[PDB]
């Protein structure tokens, strides 16, 4: 404690009562005369103390020192993901200790644990001789934390893993599973820095922090003591410049990773360290949307400089894909605004996107993964093509990305409106061109030939469907036909029903002679198929039988209601059946007068077809989320619907935490 | 008012085949941490324009504390197509005079990643999160109690 | 780490191998037949340890789960402030060293921080021939903190504050500071769990914590839930059902407030500590404010029927007391609606408010006071007092406490302006009775007696003076006139200045002598002694005289207007009071035809005289902030320009960041 050394390489002191050493040794690094008054023997160990704080970054000198540009860079064939090196550095021949080190941090993250507890074995069995006893130590470490990812797998394996995979997945042998359990039973974590001669604890007690099962906590306070102060920054809070706190918690993020990677540490698997890197830059992140719409003023100008936007790199982008699940950046993209962050380095990226492809493209098109490497790489891969909204992509980048997320993802991670998502995310600023609008027509005629069989229906968890992907490629080429789902459009009979029903949605893909075979086989006889055909273009008006089944469907739905209710069983629909029926007639595109005998069933239909008698109680205000410009036009437009609302809307400005009511508040009703 | 106390419930991982729904075995599991969660956004269809804008509904569910997951009482190797079934689910509630609300999710897929802890064991209580799927048809229903 | 002791009161299975023997226990508290089976000497270990987990609140296994609503009670003097009693226990003269122990606590609370010091070393002298050595370690630990409480006071009371507050000096000797150094260096604080014996190392194992600098590290991080609960109201739809994370991090919150004030530690004095209550209460404010205003839900209501909502009580009001500052209640009060929480318990918070009246009473009455108690008692008296809005009062107790606050209150930190505002609050719950009329007005006639002297004025930080006061007075009583305000008016000289213009800012407090022969004193002078008349004078009365003078200084200043015109620079005047006079004749006090033939003036004069030809391209956006509730009540039936003020605030609402324009339109303008 005689040096504070912090994040930059500032040096000030406290408890040096005595000679200054080290506010002394730099200006031997500066003057060249004054290190020539070293021996000849003494400047060979200033040939290795210049190298060590030149390249540890503590070449900065001390408080008497300007600014520095702390830049970052990782040498670590894991960190970037380079699978194919790694496995490639397995193979060759071994000659270091230091090697057989690495390979055994390369093994566990390619999958391999056992072989990784093999060769963490075999070098604590053979590097005691040596002098220095940090590879006896750090491998004593990852073999005990190798331990628990097999044993904590097992248990995943056995549990919840069976419902999840449909199969068992034991890779671990029995008689595997019972060595590692009696070689590791009574082994101490907390206790084996003591086990440890004297000589190493005390030229080693900076890797004592590594054997106590919560080792950032001395930064997790910190990122906590950093987060009231912009909690306490409502009222023109200081400090937004980021000198002593933006580059404090990015830079104590960086050396922790540098650590933890450069020195092949396993523990930088576990979800203590991932929740580290969420909760930094969650902070990152919430200081860049907040606090950027801030009182804007030349008096703030005066009092700090460096008020400009937040820049991420590609270290930046590696740490969210990693260490974020998909719902914790959903989170941020619903808080803060990542369209505002702005990315740098785009090449790099589109590097690690594209070998997260090739990852999966060259793993799952053969005959499979390994599954304890699918555990821990598919949280990434999934993430990094989320947030790849974000950066811009090369067409021969987004070709091949694009081509894994549709054909060589697993099914179980991603449904069909799931990879709808990111299939539509990935257009935001990358606007599909010719190549991959024919990769999505390669996708539609997958899904075509998968009805062959009767009994199949496409699973999806939010409702988007194989549709979305014909009504996407339509959005960016108005005249397109799929001159091969025309192909089997045109070789169409009757005895194929679900082959029928699929290829109508996709109705405006085909080609107008194409239509026409299938026009003739398939006739509208359900509300679904009545429905179906409007959002396909092939219904502007509705012929009057096309309002007979609207009214023959409610009947059906009138007549359940009095033996459901005395049952009690409370419907709830899967989808705006009843709402759409109001908006028909509130919007006069239905003029059945018995469309006022089904009033009361639901309050959704009880706002639009009674607009009067509906005491407005019930209004729930989440129903203005999903309107449309026009309708809301028209709900201004109705001499009674313009009211209630907006003392309805108004509570909903003074009290919630959602902007897209203030832009309703204004903008439809003024 | 009526004594509304009730928060807590125990929740029925009902049984599907890979193609069929057999409901024979059962893999229960108790008290829910359940962040139900409903980020409804689903969409009305217009007659003469069409939108391509964000319009869907979803449900995620979450529970603790499962039990009755064994056998329902080699191949290491992950492929790209899977054929899993799907377990309907049952929330038994209590606390009335009347009984249960008895809400039932219709179909139900799996949705949870595996992590590994520093401490031991990987949670004091473990969670599977659960969404609800859909293909043409009814994704949730409530069956009020009434008597009894 | 056998069994997983959870918060609530049950036991989970951790890593129990054999036999379950805290199965067994609990089975031996509920069947009493199986208690009766049993030795008579392990009969009476029984009653030992059935009387532990009672007080400590360990209820029952997890497996059956019955249902709790444990509550929490803290048996500590030093909790609940009761000071006088803790005064006549150290009186008391000692008969254990477990009850010198409980002394040297409540010296420390009482700010008698060297007795402290020296008691805590006699009881370490003396606890040699003592079995357990428990009281060895809690008071190292303790004089160590009394001993960093010390070395930070030497550097307030000749530091920031230190000029001229009363006892300016140290009131810690020069003796004493070099005693307690020279025998506090190389007290290793991390040395000390460590020295003592391995019995005490197993026995006492759970106050390891407590010999850390770094302590409650360990409870900052696992107060990072608190991202679980931002995370369920940003998710915006997440319905947590049992013991959710907010409920944890009470049931947390009480379980290190028992520990420490129970067992007598003074840690609990320091910053960390109330960082850590105030973080976590903060965050269960903000779940009740996002509960009460969560938007429904359309499909929940199988679950979501009501919910009971977080509601105060006394042991959550003394915590908001004491580790609360007054910039951190409004930070709560600026985010939440404190208002809407329904505070329970107030028979017990009203005799800790009048605790806390008789405290500053007995020590700012007396000429006694403790510069060092001074210094940590009276951010809990403010706070206290301010968060006494939200509490029910009676008409004893509300005298006690605004008698205390209005005489009794030390002028150096709560000025008049901050007076006001602190007796204002309490009007809310507690309309205004007879008494505290009187207890106003004993006070207007002491700040009466000081306005005597010349020099004498009245600082306010806010700017709100005893002006506003009389207002209060005359707000609830509308028919009160203060006899003895009276009979000063009586006894007056015309050589007076600061007690004439004082009883000008209370002459509507005053009676039909006492407002005449004021009116006597009361000679206006010119257009500068009549714009004050508003501000100072009040005389509420526009005679046609008093419009000649308007006319005659807008016909003046049309003469000065024909030298700002022709020199081609036709600036305002400084004294810029034509912008008043549109607002008079817009509330029609003035109503002359002239007023809008004075053209050529500050825009604000044509807007009030002439709403329709003004050009609101020419319309100055910021004047909308200095603008009262009358006339931004009145400017509603100014239909020509209802349609333009809703066009500025539309022009800012999205595009500027001061909330006061939406809350013109949300109030208002709708």
């Amino acid at each position: 404690y005689d040096y504070h050394f912090e994040v930059n390489g500032t040096v000030v002191r406290h408890k040096n009562k005595g000679f200054g050493y080290m506010e002394r040794f730099f200006e031997l690094k500066e003057s060249c005369d004054e290190r020539s008054k070293l021996s000849k023997k003494q400047y060979e160990r200033f040939n290795a103390l210049f190298n060590f704080f030149e390249k540890n970054g503590v070449i900065c000198m001390a408080k008497d020192a300007g600014t520095l540009n702390t830049s970052i860079e990782i040498n670590s064939l894991a960190y970037h993901g380079k699978y194919d090196v790694m496995k490639k550095f397995i193979e060759e021949q071994s000659v270091s200790i230091e090697d057989d080190y690495k390979k055994a941090f390369f093994l566990a993250c390619l999958g391999r644990w056992e072989e990784s507890y093999d060769l963490y074995s075999n070098i604590i069995l053979n590097s005691i001789d040596e002098s220095n006893g940090c590879v006896y130590y750090l491998s004593q470490i990852n073999r005990y934390r190798i331990y628990q990812s097999i044993t904590q797998a097992v248990t995943q394996f056995n549990g919840l893993g069976l419902l999840t995979f449909g199969r068992h997945y034991k890779p671990f042998t029995d008689e595997f599973l019972a060595r590692i359990e009696r070689e590791m039973t009574n082994f101490n974590i907390d206790d084996l820095f003591n086990g440890m001669p004297f000589e190493f604890q005390k030229k080693y007690k900076i890797l004592e922090f590594l054997s106590d099962n919560q080792f950032l906590y001395d930064d997790t306070v910190k990122l906590f003591e950093l987060t009231n102060k912009v909690r306490s920054e409502m009222s023109e809070g200081s400090y937004s410049f980021g000198m002593s706190s933006d580059i404090v918690v990015l830079l104590r993020l960086y050396d922790n990773l540098r650590f933890l990677y450069e020195n092949c540490l396993w523990s930088v698997s576990f979800h203590e360290f991932h929740q580290y890197i969420r909760n930094s830059m969650s902070l990152l992140i919430e200081k860049a949307e907040y606090e950027r719409t801030r009182d804007i003023d030349e008096l703030g100008f005066s009092f700090f400089g460096k008020k400009s936007g937040f820049f991420m790199e590609y270290y930046d982008f590696v740490n969210i894909s990693r260490h974020f699940k998909i719902d914790d950046i959903k989170n941020l993209e619903r808080s803060c605004s990542i369209d505002k962050i702005r990315f740098g380095e785009q090449e790099k990226i589109e590097e690690y996107l594209v070998g997260i492809a090739e990852e999966i493209t060259k793993q799952f098109s053969a005959n499979g993964m390994n599954v304890v490497f699918y555990t821990q790489f598919i949280s990434e891969a999934k993430a990094a093509l989320y947030f790849a909204k974000y950066v811009k992509l090369s067409e021969e980048g987004l070709g091949k990305i694009v081509k894994a997320l549709l054909f060589y993802f697993p099914e179980r991670d991603l449904d069909i409106g799931k990879r709808y998502v990111w299939l539509e995310r990935l257009t935001k600023c990358n606007e599909l061109p010719k190549s991959i609008i024919s990769i999505i027509d390669d996708f539609l005629v997958l899904q075509a030939e998968k009805h062959i069989d009767q009994n199949y229906s496409e699973v999806s968890s939010n409702g988007l469907y194989s549709r979305d992907y014909g009504a996407l490629i339509k959005h960016f080429e108005k005249n397109f036909i799929s001159k091969r789902l025309s192909e089997i459009t045109l070789c169409l009979t009757q005895d194929k029903q679900k082959q029928i029903d699929f290829l109508f949605k996709l109705l405006p893909l085909l080609s107008t002679n194409a239509k026409s075979h299938l026009l003739s086989f398939k006739s509208v006889e359900n509300i679904n198929d009545l429905m179906n055909g409007i959002r396909i273009g092939l219904i502007d008006e509705f012929t009057p039988e096309h309002e007979e089944l609207i009214i023959e469907y409610l009947e059906t739905r009138k007549v359940n209601y009095i033996v459901e209710k005395e049952k009690g069983i409370q419907t709830f629909s899967s989808n705006d059946y009843m709402s759409t029926f109001g908006i028909w007639y509130f919007l006069e595109e239905i003029n059945n007068s018995k469309m006022e005998e089904f009033i009361g069933m639901d309050d959704q239909y009880d706002f639009f077809v009674d607009p009067e008698n509906f005491d407005y109680k019930k209004f729930i205000p989440s129903w203005l989320k999903n309107y449309n410009d026009k309708l809301l036009g028209k709900i201004a437009g109705n001499k009674h619907m313009k009211h209630h609302v907006i003392e309805v809307l108004k509570e909903r400005v003074k009290n919630s935490n959602d902007k897209r009511y203030l832009e309703i508040l204004m903008n439809y009703f003024i | 008012m009526k004594t509304v106390i009730q928060d807590t419930a125990d929740v029925y991982f009902k049984r599907k085949s890979d193609g069929k729904l057999v409901f024979t075995a059962e893999a229960q599991t108790a008290s829910f941490s359940q962040a139900i969660s409903e980020e409804k956004l689903r969409g009305g269809i217009g007659n003469k324009p069409l939108y391509i804008l964000k319009s869907e509904k979803e449900i995620n569910l979450t529970v603790k504390n499962a039990f009755f997951d064994l056998e329902w009482l080699s191949d290491i190797y992950i492929q790209f197509p899977n054929v899993s079934p799907s377990g309907e689910f049952e929330m038994s509630l209590e606390n009335g005079n009347a009984l249960a609300p008895e809400i039932k999710f219709e179909a139900l897929a799996d949705t949870d990643t595996d992590e590994m802890a520093v401490v031991i064991e990987a949670s004091r209580d473990e969670n599977t999160a659960a969404p609800v799927e859909d293909t043409t048809g009814s994704t949730q229903s409530s069956d009020l109690g009434g008597t009894t």
